[PDB]
């Protein structure tokens, strides 16, 4: 089933990456900044413009073209957001391992139908969309993040915000644990990757000590990731978790109708005692994860 | 995005589903010269607001229930003249309500029994499902919550749409028997047409009617459309009046800037609505109250911090900005001038917090040091917080 594409989220300097609209403005900006941090970058796509050299690189027509041609094995994404939802079947369509699409504003609607069909098929993982994207520091860096502050490390990081996850990255550097992995999982509510897939990595992995979780107000993922901790992490070999809930001081919406509250029965008070529930030390300062992580590793004598 | 519900009628009524005729009325006195164009019975008032309980709401004017009915034209403008313009206050919207403009007179229809129904996008159902209680009207979340098995959902499969068979049941679930049940059924697939069509992520109506003549109507309608899906929904879009919010979230939506409103001194601005939120937290943690925050995501552009900087002091309750950005595209050393020009051509009395890290920032904050202008640079997440709500004494 799907959830055995989930392998493919540890990115490592083995992988061969690809990027769909690479003439794109961001495609080239993002493809520069993933040479020069070292990922294995081997050409991308544009449409009209196969055959052509961007970045000393091949650019290709269509997907299966770049893929065969060059043994890709990831794809990363800029293609605008109309045509974004059809850039991603292109991929799974030629059975890339590991997709990650960093464009937003994707009409939910077709990501109701890529989600459809992906999983439906165990081929290919999918990350985002609206996400800052995976990186394995120093090794693989596949999407936004600023590669400046990744230093590899003790400690995974799976984050459902944006520019906020280069916070606690920023801070696990300084304290000296590093990060194991980053993963960003996007803010879009039909995305291919949630809190529970990188879990499963991050207990899985040996290199994973520990563990940041970095949510925010709305929805129920923080609550099923909780429930997945309370059974899968608990007991003997229980890694220390920290969280971080955005938006505890925010206003409520204005809301315009009774389905919401009918499905869900939401945020802050109910985020946070739930993770806690869990285990998870919630920092209540987003300035202050890293030194969270960091004495829980004391407090365990991990150091 | 949400839109009126007799902008909705309309699409409803366009696509197939029925609803009760109505008329728009901007002023107080065309509520009852409407109500007469109309001519019917029992008329139906409802003011118009993006928000619901309006029956069980309360007027500032001491008006109890934004929904009425009656038979006299002339009670129609009575309740019209006190309705408009003042704040109506449901249990959705803030304790100070929404001013209310506009005002619906349909040709009330007499209702046999209630039931809810409302199509969506569910992220635990990966896609849209039907949802529907034969016990519905104002009281459904009080039913859904004491009584959770009155709450039918059905899982619909994109790719196959809405099943007559699913349709069928659903219908039978909220209780329509008889030949209802295929004139329900066939509303139902009406609704869900109309769904996908306009790109909505939920289509509420509530309650989903039964005439005593034998008649399903669509009694109320709130949509929420995909703001993701504006490209393909131009005419949809057109219709938001736009003028409910302050007139400045909307000019900051004129450059691609997510703009939401507070009551505080501290004018943030960031660059993520997770970050930017985390910024108002730590901000509370340190005794300050964020005015509001402006998003930017991940663009960045000389054009949006000079307008940036000009909303955010527009609001005369801003005491100083704190400026958090952490990830821009552009080598923020270049915006970190941009930062010194949009102040530089526009003064501004208020003090200035900046937060910045990214691509060479060793470089970036030299510019703003050596500028001569109000600026105090800060380190991490928690200095700017402690600078900014220093600087309001
Ligand atoms: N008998 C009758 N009742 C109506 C009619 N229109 C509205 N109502 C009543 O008004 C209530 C609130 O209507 P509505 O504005 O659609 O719902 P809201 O979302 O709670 O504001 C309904 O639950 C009905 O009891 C009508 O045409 N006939
Ligand atoms: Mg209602």
């Amino acid at each position: 089933s799907y959830t055995a594409s989930r392998k493919h989220l540890y990115v490592d300097k083995n992988t061969k990456v690809i990027c769909q609209g690479f003439t794109g403005k961001q495609g080239t900006f993002h493809s520069q900044q993933a040479l020069e941090y070292g990922t294995n970058l081997v050409g991308g796509t544009t449409p009209g413009k196969g055959g052509k050299t961007h970045l000393g690189l091949p650019v290709f027509n269509t997907v299966k073209e770049a893929k065969e041609q060059t043994g890709a094995t990831a794809s990363v994404i800029y293609v605008p957001p109309p045509f974004a939802a059809a850039a991603i079947n292109e991929a799974i369509d030629a059975e890339v391992p590991l997709v990650v699409c960093i464009t937003e504003g994707i009409p939910q609607q077709d990501m109701v139908r890529v989600k459809h069909r992906l999983l439906r098929q165990g081929k290919t993982r999918l990350i985002g969309p609206n996400c800052p994207g995976v990186i394995n520091p120093g090794e693989c860096k596949i999407g936004i993040m600023p590669g400046h502050i990744h230093k590899k490390g003790r400690i995974g990081i799976v984050s459902r915000s944006g520019t906020l996850t280069y916070e606690a990255v920023h801070q696990t550097t300084q304290v000296g644990l590093g990060q194991s992995l980053c993963v960003g999982i996007g803010g879009d509510p039909f995305n291919g990757t949630d809190f529970t897939d990188c879990l499963e990595i991050f207990l899985n992995d040996p290199a994973t000590e520990g563990i940041i979780l970095i949510g925010e107000i709305g929805g129920n993922a923080e609550e099923n990731a909780a429930e997945f901790l309370k059974q899968h992490n608990s007991g003997p070999k229980s890694k220390p978790v920290v969280s971080f809930i955005a938006g505890l001081t925010a206003p409520p919406g204005r809301r315009m109708g009774h389905a919401g509250a009918i499905i869900a029965g939401g945020g802050a008070k109910e985020k946070i005692t739930a993770l806690q529930s869990a285990g998870v030390v919630v920092s209540m300062s987003p300035a202050q994860l890293g030194t969270t992580i960091y004495k829980e590793f004391e407090k365990r004598k991990m150091l | 995005m949400n839109l009126q519900e007799y902008q909705s009628k309309k699409l409803m009524s366009d696509n197939g589903v029925k609803v009760q005729r109505f008329f728009v009325a901007d002023t107080a006195n065309e509520a009852l010269e409407a109500a007469k164009r109309l001519n019917a019975k029992e008329i139906v008032l409802k003011a118009q607001i993006l928000a619901g309980g309006r029956g069980k709401g309360v007027f500032s004017s001491g008006l109890k229930g934004g929904v009425h009915l009656t038979k006299d034209p002339e009670v129609v403008g009575q309740l019209a003249k006190q309705m408009i313009g003042y704040n109506l206050a449901t249990k959705q919207t803030p304790k100070e309500g929404v001013k209310v403009n506009k005002v619906m007179v349909a040709e009330a229809l007499d209702i046999s029994r209630e039931t809810y129904l409302a199509i969506l996008m569910d992220r635990s159902c990966n896609g849209p499902v039907l949802v529907g209680s034969p016990q519905g009207g104002v009281d459904i979340e009080e039913v859904a919550a004491s009584n959770p098995e009155l709450i039918f959902k059905e899982q619909i499969d994109i790719i196959e749409g809405i099943k007559d068979s699913q349709a069928q049941r659903m219908a039978e679930n909220l209780g329509f028997l008889g030949p209802l049940q295929n004139q329900a059924a066939d509303q139902i697939k009406k609704l869900y047409n109309l769904f996908l069509k306009i790109d909505a992520t939920q289509v509420e109506v509530n309650p989903f009617g039964e005439t005593p003549e034998g008649q399903v109507v669509c009694f109320d309608a709130k949509i929420n459309f995909d703001d993701n899906a504006e490209f393909r929904q131009k005419d949809i879009f057109a219709m938001d009046d736009k003028s409910e919010n302050e007139p400045i979230e909307n000019e900051a939506a004129k450059y691609d800037l997510k703009y939401i409103g507070l009551d505080g001194n501290i004018a943030c601005f960031v660059n993520g609505a997770g970050l930017a939120m985390a910024t108002c937290d730590i901000i509370f943690l340190n005794g300050g109250k964020p005015a509001n925050f402006l998003d930017l995501g991940g663009g960045v552009k000389e054009s949006q911090v000079y307008q940036a900087f000009k909303l955010l002091t527009a609001d005369p309750k801003v005491e100083a900005i704190l400026v958090n950005i952490f990830g821009g595209i552009v080598n923020c050393a270049i915006i970190a001038n941009g930062i010194t020009k949009a102040c530089r051509e526009l003064e501004l009395k208020v003090p200035l917090v900046v937060r910045l890290e990214g691509t060479n920032v060793h470089e970036a904050q030299n510019i703003l040091t050596n500028s001569g202008l109000p600026i105090t640079s800060a380190v991490d997440l928690e200095d700017a917080a402690k600078k900014a709500v220093a600087s309001v004494t």
